[PDB]
C-alpha cells in the first residue's frame, strides 16, 4: 500500500521526487481513455510505458521493471488471487475507481435488449451469478 | 446460509423493513420459503426504527442494503 | 443542471419502497409504495436508493446504477 489513491501526487505529478516512477496501462481500452480523458499528466507519462499481454506486464512487475499497474478491477482481482507471490491491490478492497461493469453490448435500439436484461436481472436474483463467480474466479490467497 | 438461519427458532430472531427488495428477493426463493416464513412475522416498519431495535436489544439481526 | 430540467421534490407517502400485493377485496395485485406512485403517474421519476431486480423491471425503467 505505497501509493493508497488512483489519484495520489505520484501518479497526478510524475516527477515530483524520485527518479520517474514507472508504472503503465495496456493501450486501446476503457482504462486508457478514461485516463486520457481525466488525467492529462498521468496518460501523457503513461505512453512511455505501453505495456501489452497482461500476463506480461504480470511477469515484468515481478521482475522488477515496474511497481504499478493500471488496468481492469475484474482481471486484476483473479490475477492477484492465482499469484504465487500473491500481488496485492493497492487498497485492501482495491477501492475501485470509475465503478462500472461488463455489459453485452447490442445494436442501437434493438429488440433483444429488454428480454435480455430481464433474464440477466433474474439470473442475479436467482444466485446462478454467485454459483459462476465461485466456481470461475475464485483465487487461492484471495481469503 | 448458517444453521442458525436455515433452522428459524425463538432463540435468534432476523427480520427486514416490510415492502423492500429483500421481501421480494426471500419471496421469490424457492429454496428459502421458511426464510420469508419466519420474517414474516417480525417485520418492521422502517430502516431506522429497526436498527433502534436491533441496538436495543429487541431484534437479533437485521437484513438491509451494504 | 446537466439535462435542463426543473423538479419538485416529495417523499413517499406511506414510507415503503414497494412490491406488488394483492389488493383488498380482489384477486389482482397492484403495486405501492415508490413503485405504486411511479406507475399510477403521482411521481414521474424516483432519485432514491432503489434496488435493481427482475420484478421492478418488469414495469419500471431502471437507469446504469449509481
Ligand atoms: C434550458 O431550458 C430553458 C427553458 O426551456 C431555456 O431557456 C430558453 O432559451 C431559449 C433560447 O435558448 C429562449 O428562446 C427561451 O425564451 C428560453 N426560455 C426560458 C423560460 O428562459 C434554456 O436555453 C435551456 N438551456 C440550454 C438550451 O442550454
Ligand atoms: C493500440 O493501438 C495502436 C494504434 O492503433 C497500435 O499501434 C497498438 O499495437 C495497439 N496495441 C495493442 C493492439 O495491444
Ligand atoms: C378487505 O377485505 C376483507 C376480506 O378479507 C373484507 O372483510 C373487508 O371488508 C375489506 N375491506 C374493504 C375496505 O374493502
Ligand atoms: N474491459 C476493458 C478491457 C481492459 C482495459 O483496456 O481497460 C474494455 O473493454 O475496455
Amino acid at each position: 500500500d505505497t501509493v493508497s489513491g488512483l489519484s495520489d501526487k505520484k501518479f497526478q505529478r510524475p516527477q515530483d521526487q524520485y527518479p520517474p516512477f514507472r508504472f503503465g496501462t495496456v493501450p486501446n481500452g476503457s482504462t486508457e481513455r478514461n485516463i486520457r480523458s481525466n488525467y492529462r499528466d498521468m496518460h501523457t507519462h503513461m505512453v512511455k510505458f505501453n505495456q501489452r499481454s497482461v500476463e506480461d506486464a504480470l511477469t515484468s512487475l515481478k521482475m522488477g521493471k515496474l511497481d504499478a499497474f493500471i488496468y481492469d478491477a475484474a482481471v486484476l482481482n483473479y490475477m492477484a488471487g492465482k499469484d504465487e507471490g500473491c500481488k496485492l491491490v493497492t487498497i485492501g478492497s482495491g477501492k475501485v475507481f470509475a465503478t462500472t461493469g461488463y455489459g453485452i453490448a447490442m445494436q442501437k435500439d434493438s429488440h433483444w435488449k429488454r428480454a435480455i436484461d430481464l433474464a440477466l436481472l433474474q439470473l442475479l436474483g436467482d444466485g446462478e451469478t454467485q454459483k459462476l463467480e465461485t466456481v470461475w474466479l475464485s483465487g487461492i490467497c484471495q481469503n | 446460509n448458517d444453521p442458525r438461519l436455515r433452522n428459524p427458532s425463538d432463540k435468534f430472531i432476523y427480520a427486514t423493513v416490510k415492502q423492500s427488495s429483500v421481501d421480494i428477493y426471500f419471496r421469490r426463493q424457492v429454496e428459502l420459503s421458511t426464510m420469508y416464513r419466519h420474517m414474516e412475522k417480525h417485520n418492521y416498519e422502517s430502516a431506522a426504527e429497526a436498527i433502534q431495535a436491533v441496538r436495543d436489544n429487541k431484534l437479533h439481526a437485521f437484513i438491509w442494503d451494504s | 443542471r446537466t439535462m435542463n430540467f426543473t423538479y419538485e421534490v416529495h417523499l413517499v407517502a406511506d414510507g415503503k419502497f414497494g412490491t406488488q400485493e394483492r389488493v383488498n377485496n380482489s384477486n389482482k395485485k397492484e403495486w405501492n409504495g415508490m413503485m405504486g406512485e411511479l406507475l399510477s403517474g403521482q411521481a414521474d421519476m424516483i432519485v432514491a436508493p432503489l434496488t435493481i431486480n427482475n420484478e421492478r423491471a418488469q414495469y419500471i425503467e431502471f437507469s446504469k446504477p449509481f
